[PDB]
């Protein structure tokens, strides 16, 4: 070892990500007409952790029947989920909402279902993201939103209070502008502007506030007149092909994972 | 120096489906060997699984009238259902297995005399009948059994059904459905005898079988 | 003159949230539309493509005691065989203890496969006896508690010896199914004939008793650990998986 | 054509399955000529195109998704007011459309079934399960009853990757019904 | 600078369900727009085409 | 991690290396993390070697941002006896850095 | 028959002030849309493509006298590391004299680089001395004001001589830090553990008094200028600067 | 005869002045690899004997 260490034993790897595809494919029979050599083992030790288990004669299942293999990540995620849903009740109001992968965090405000679930799986983070919005109720309402890296200066967030900030201020970040009445959706692209290396799911106390934020996307809307009806908004993330996930960590417990 | 040996602790022994995993195990220990015949007791093909579970069996035995009218039912079977039961020799595969998927061939036989006449369509219908049209039986797997021509007719079919295997003790749905229709009535003059008798012999072809099971019912 | 031109079809400014296709973005706040390398530095370069990394990590799904009372031929543990299933739960803090298998394999509607169950018994060198493991191939409303011993012989079985160099037998279960795909039905109410979870249940007997010293603790403790090989789901969807007591 | 429904109230959702049983008779059915297609054969097997034309109100904003049998849903041919989290139904995936700017929606439908294919005649017990294609569900929401009959319809066409298998025998003229 | 633009021809989001061709899906609820490869297995071999 | 069992004991501890907190997820999974299995049957030593997993650079030691491992020793199986064995089992640690570098000397004493 | 047909997706008549491949003109007021070449002719051939010709010109950040009266070891002046620094300020016209490095690295949420320090003394070939310029890599703010000239040996260090024929110690702080970039806090009200801007402090000391004849000065005066190489700043927006008082 | 696989009982690690001598003892498990960063945090020289 380069460290100066030694050793008898021979240093094995654990738990190397994607040993198998998640969708049947042939790459006979599997085993069989030999023995189960495979059916005892240690499961104490790394070397013999990694034999692989056959126990009866067994075939090889074919080929899956579907061309698209659902078990890889940059599939399941790339389907936009929910995060969270929020409606304006006056005119000139502004609107800040984190993307926080804390799981500190309990809904409504905070990731729910399966972003929750998801971000908790592993534990970095690195890259961009792909947000969109959608917008129910009143029409003829034109709205700015501007996304914040963390550590720049921001309005208090899940919460609905007039701007403090300059038209100055909030379109230097960029800001796409839009009308209720002609679109009633947006998606777009969220950078990944971080001092950081990545950003963590799972973490406690100083460092949840800091490493665990991923950016604050903001909604402000003028030209709302109230005497119409609701004015609802909604946000669904879905995941790059540019993000990177590291380390796997172990998943939540059926008592941590809420629902909104 | 010199190497002394010893017995081999672990081993794994077992045979098709079961496995022995032993700490202390030990060589096994053979006599004699298999030996061939050269006067055989029974000159008959060793039995096996094309033996015993494909032959043909007596699934149902019914008569044809001269009461019964046009697209009257001679006989409504539910096939492999009768294929499974205690006196059959195909049971003894069924019984201790879970899952099978299998052809089927039919053999329906009448014994009209030629002073009779009238008609019959024997269909395989998938599933039931549902409802489609009697007229129309001649588009599943079929055949005309005529008085005038002929007393036998054969029909063989794959295995039609929404899923991989017919699960035997709680069956989903009949996978076939044999219905035999008065095609033409039966006619006769005075003193011929006033009916046939129909017979039903059914097979499985292509027998697979799945799922070892104590379950016994 | 300008003849290029186009006619609207349908759906015209419908939201497809249900496929990366027409899910990815239509602009970007990056300036210049940028895009961002692989930086694996501080990641420890394990990267994570796919779902089947969790699905190979075997977890503790159950543990059951091996008595010196039971009597030969007694069912101790009867486990379902489908990735749903986890017993474990803890007191402090409140959680239930849900397995990696059960975790990712709650999230999808069809799930298929081996299921590879890892028994890991915890004697001592001076105890001796032997356990069976009889997989039964069914749903898993089929009712198994009334099979002896020399019936369950008839099932595909495995015998491990408990005390030995060796601790864990691996017991993987082949697919045996008259569907292609098994179904994720703890999010439906009742219970539907034809629709299932599991593909059998897996019994645990006591194959010849526990023997053992006076000194020795007179029970072991077993163990039984969940993964999966050959692992195939699809159709995703959510659905938090709710502890499964016998 | 399939079925055709109308909401009467805000904030309510409805849910139809594609059953390609013959037991079923319209108005909870199929009718017309898919009643009669989906009997000519025993087997179908494969994704289908499927198109809701919405009339009446506007500016009423309506998610739909659809979930494979088995699957925990909603009383089906029902009306009634959401049971489920906004979470679960949008995992299955949905689209979401406003009655102002479309007014239509084409989408094809996946084959996500346990089952080999989905057999139309059957009955009793079979009947129940392996005769649902699936079921497609609608929520609206924002829809102000001061405004007219805000109606739906339904549309099915079969793709190049379904497969037709064992042809059956045709509907009697008595089993034929219409919409 | 964008010189990309065209033209809204007429019958603007009507629905012609009258042929394949304008009566084929515009979108799917298949995740990664999947295709479905073809499985003769348990129907007997008997495809119907016509 | 060296535990000591006598062969009259029976036992069994997991052994995890897991990065910032446990924070919330299943304690069933703890096999996720680069881990090892102390047997009392088997083996008495573990050992687990690990890169750094961080989300910066480097991990200040003055005023650390929050810790970059957490150890976690959890018994896997109970620990049983019969009458006279020995009570507990002796538990001690030993770690290290590999690859260790160093940046920005500095006065500061604390 | 014209088949040619498009579908509306999201994001219909969306502005995207963001990037100027959204923000880039759909027409123009130009007859034939024409094209302007290029005319460096009397803009004397600078042309400035880059925001790197305002960092490397190094710019006056503040200024310290050098007394004969401090004992060895005494700090004269602190500065924290980051391009945000400048204390100089004017009085008619009323100004806050903001650097060169200072006005770029404000626009920008996060930066990176080297800072070079430019030390200028003002002195006269009859004065003698020597400063000791210490960094101190941490945050901003660290409290730094305990530390002897003994203990700030051990940081990077170095020692410039009053009297010579070059005036000028260029002090090149490495970069130093546990996070790629750091990042413009100014903006944000209050102070974040973990977030800071600069990446240490830059202690000036007395290393050797100042020995000087009766008819000289008694002091000398000390430029500080500021610049920056290896400079990497993004993420645009929109602050400006205040005057950092001690 | 086929031979079934089995710990290493006896092994000696230990890494500059320490060792370690077990009797019970396996094989060791690594996660991942060291990595080189395309990116520095900390440009100056990393520290050592001769830097300190």
């Amino acid at each position: 070892d380069d460290s100066g260490g030694f050793s008898t034993t021979v240093s094995t790897e654990q738990n190397v990500p994607d040993p198998q595809v998640g969708i049947t494919t042939m790459r006979m029979d599997v085993s069989g007409v030999q023995a189960p050599v495979g059916a005892i083992t240690t499961i104490e030790d790394p070397v013999l952790a990694k034999k692989v288990p056959e126990t009866f004669p067994e075939l090889k299942p074919g080929e899956s029947r579907h061309t698209s293999d659902h078990m890889s990540i940059y599939k399941f995620m790339g389907r936009s989920h929910f995060l969270c849903t929020f409606t304006f009740n006056s005119n000139n109001k502004e609107y800040t909402f984190p993307i926080t992968l804390s799981s500190t965090s309990n809904p409504p405000h905070g990731l729910p279902s399966t972003l929750r679930w998801f971000f908790n799986l592993f534990q970095l983070y690195r890259g961009p993201l792909d947000l969109t919005i959608i917008i129910t109720g009143a029409t003829d309402v034109d709205g700015m939103a501007w996304f914040t890296p963390v550590g720049l200066a921001v309005d208090t967030p899940w919460v609905e209070k007039e701007s403090a900030l300059q038209i100055d201020y909030k379109t230097a970040l960029g800001a796409v502008r839009f009308n209720t009445r002609r679109t009633g959706n947006i998606q777009i692209r969220l950078p990944w502007y971080s001092y950081l290396y990545a950003v963590s799911g799972a973490l406690d106390g100083l460092g949840d506030k800091t490493d665990s934020t991923f950016g604050l996307v903001s909604i402000q809307i003028a030209n709302y007149n109230h005497s119409d009806e609701y004015l609802s908004f909604s946000c669904y993330l879905s995941v790059t092909e540019q993000s990177e996930f590291y380390f796997p960590r172990a998943p939540l417990n059926s008592n941590a994972m809420l629902s909104t | 120096e010199q190497m002394i040996q010893s017995v081999d602790r672990t081993a794994v022994t077992g045979a098709s489906y079961f496995t022995s995993v032993d700490q202390s195990s030990v060589h096994t220990a053979e006599v004699g060997s298999h030996q061939i015949e050269p006067l055989k007791t029974s000159v008959d093909k060793p039995g096996s699984k094309k033996t015993q579970g494909e032959k043909f069996f007596l699934i149902h035995s019914a008569r044809w009238l001269t009461t019964h009218a046009l697209f009257h039912e001679v006989a409504k079977l539910d096939v492999v259902k009768l294929l499974y039961n205690e006196q059959f020799a195909v049971q003894g595969l069924l019984r201790y297995h879970t899952y099978a998927r299998f052809g089927i061939e039919i053999q329906v036989q009448i014994n009209p005399t030629p002073f009779q006449q009238g008609g019959l369509i024997c269909a395989m219908v998938p599933g039931d009948q549902s409802y489609g049209s009697i007229a129309s039986l001649t588009v599943y797997p079929h055949g005309l059994l005529n008085c005038n021509i002929n007393n036998v007719v054969r029909i063989k079919v794959p295995f039609i059904y929404t899923r991989g295997a017919y699960h035997f003790k709680d069956p989903q749905y009949p996978v076939w459905e044999l219905t035999i229709r008065v095609w033409s009535e039966l006619n006769i003059g005075t003193g011929t005898s006033a009916y046939t008798s129909l017979n039903v012999l059914a097979r499985f072809t292509d027998l697979e079988l799945h799922g070892l099971t104590p379950l016994s019912t | 003159m300008m003849r290029n031109e186009t006619r609207v079809s349908t759906t015209e400014n419908v939201v497809n949230l249900s496929n990366y296709e027409d899910a990815r973005a239509k602009m970007s706040f990056a300036l210049d539309q940028e895009d961002w390398k692989s930086d694996p530095s501080q990641g420890g370069g394990i990267k994570i493509t796919h779902f089947t990394t969790w699905t190979s990590i075997p977890t503790l799904a159950a543990q059951f005691p091996f008595n010196a009372s039971d009597s030969v031929g007694q069912q101790i543990k009867v486990i379902p065989v489908d990735p749903y299933f986890f017993q474990m739960t803890n007191t402090n803090p409140d959680q239930k203890c849900i397995t990696a298998l059960a975790s990712i394999c709650q999230m999808f509607c069809f799930w298929r496969g081996d299921l590879v169950f890892d028994f890991q018994v915890f004697p001592t060198k001076y105890h001796s006896g032997r356990l069976l493991f009889c997989f039964v191939p069914g749903n898993e409303l089929i009712d198994v508690t009334g099979i002896t011993l020399k019936q369950a012989t008839t099932a595909p079985c495995a015998v491990m010896d408990i005390a030995g160099v060796q601790s864990t037998l691996r017991f993987r279960v082949p697919w045996i199914s008259d569907t292609p795909y098994r179904v994720n039905r703890y999010t439906k109410e009742a219970h539907q004939k034809g629709e299932y979870t599991a593909i059998g249940k897996l019994i645990v007997y006591c194959y010849n008793r526990l023997t053992s010293p006076s000194n020795v603790a007179h029970h072991v403790r077993v163990n039984v650990y969940l993964s999966a090989i050959n692992l195939e789901c699809f159709a995703p969807l959510y659905h938090a998986m709710d502890v499964t007591t016998q």
